[PDB]
């Protein structure tokens, strides 16, 4: 019944639908335009 | 087995020598028993390199319960032969003796027996490196951002 | 030497870098030089409540 | 351990030797134990060139201390057996005498065993040289302007 709350399930429905491709294409970006060394996660001593 | 202490593994290797057996009539001193003891830990302490070494299960005496012999030895019942033939040949020199070859060849194949499983044990293969991609075929890894190999 | 801006204060400092001899580091130092005065203490105030016993 | 001391270490090698034993009736001639003593000093100062050879823990008697026998050796215990058949390697010659087969390669395995651990220590990479690059892929680095590693 709340504006608000029908607004953010919806938004909440589209973000995790489209959270796959969505991730494939900031990896894209990332790795074709700030650098191809994508390891932030690997932990190097 | 009938072995059961670190003298009784002294007593194997003299009767493996034919220096002193049950059946003998002549029989060697306690203190000379003691120091093939002594021999035998350094032998055991310095295959077992502080865990680096010779893993066997052999249980090393204290000072405080005085007899190092009488303790039980605690090895497998598969590494009393190599060890008891390992010590005859090393303690033959203080009787003026020279091991049989077929006491040299026991020793040296208790030896390698003994040390086979820990050899399985320790030939492990390094984790990849840390500069090495996971490739793309792993989705679940690529989707939560592991496209490098965590490494270490 | 670069500005470095204290946020919700309007007060400005110096943000300064400068690396090591060797050994591939570094040393930073973020400074700010200031002093607060009461030009009216009779305008000051303070409450104390509870000044009882 | 039951040796503790280099008054053990020397007994130990005299009797792989066959020269002072139980096995054979002779006691430790008091003029053999401090030439002993002197040899195993001589030998385990040479091996510790300073700090740039063998490191075994054992400990060098100064001038003050009266007994230079009496004293630990501090040896760990994986080293006893080494030092010992390599003493009475070094000290058969005194009277004559030659160590067996056995003795000479106990003495071998043992000294290498000594060394092995500092050798896996020692066998350090050196770093990249000054003239190497990070690479970009160094973010940090690269944006912090360490284009090229220190070296030394």
């Amino acid at each position: 019944e709340n504006r608000l709350e029908s607004i953010l399930s919806r938004f909440d429905a589209d973000w995790t639908a489209s959270d796959e491709a969505r991730r494939e294409a900031k990896n894209d970006l990332f790795f074709s335009r700030v650098s191809q060394w994508d390891d932030w996660l690997s932990q190097y001593t | 087995m009938q072995i059961k202490t670190k003298g009784d593994l002294v007593r194997a290797a003299l009767r493996k020598l034919g220096v002193a057996s049950d059946a003998t009539l002549t029989d060697v001193e306690p203190q000379s028993m003691q120091d093939a003891v002594d021999d035998l830990e350094a032998m055991m302490a310095e295959w077992y390199q502080d865990g680096k070494g010779i893993i066997t299960g052999y249980v090393f005496s204290d000072d405080e319960n005085p007899p190092a012999e009488g303790d039980d030895h605690g090895l497998r019942s598969s590494a009393v032969s190599a060890v008891f033939h390992n010590l005859a040949c090393r303690i033959a020199p203080d009787y003026a003796l020279e091991a049989t070859a077929k006491i040299i060849a026991t020793a040296k194949y208790g030896k390698e027996l003994l040390y086979k499983q820990t050899a399985i044990s320790r030939a492990k293969r390094a984790p990849y490196p840390s500069r090495m991609p996971t490739g793309s075929g792993n989705s679940f890894a690529n989707l939560n951002e592991w496209h490098y190999f965590p490494g270490e | 030497t670069t500005s470095f801006s204290i946020p919700d204060v309007g007060l400005n400092g110096i943000f300064a870098t400068q690396g090591d001899i060797s050994t591939l580091s570094g040393l930073c130092r973020i400074a700010l030089w200031y002093g607060v005065n009461a030009t009216r203490p009779e305008a000051i105030g303070v409450g104390l409540p509870g000044q009882t016993a």
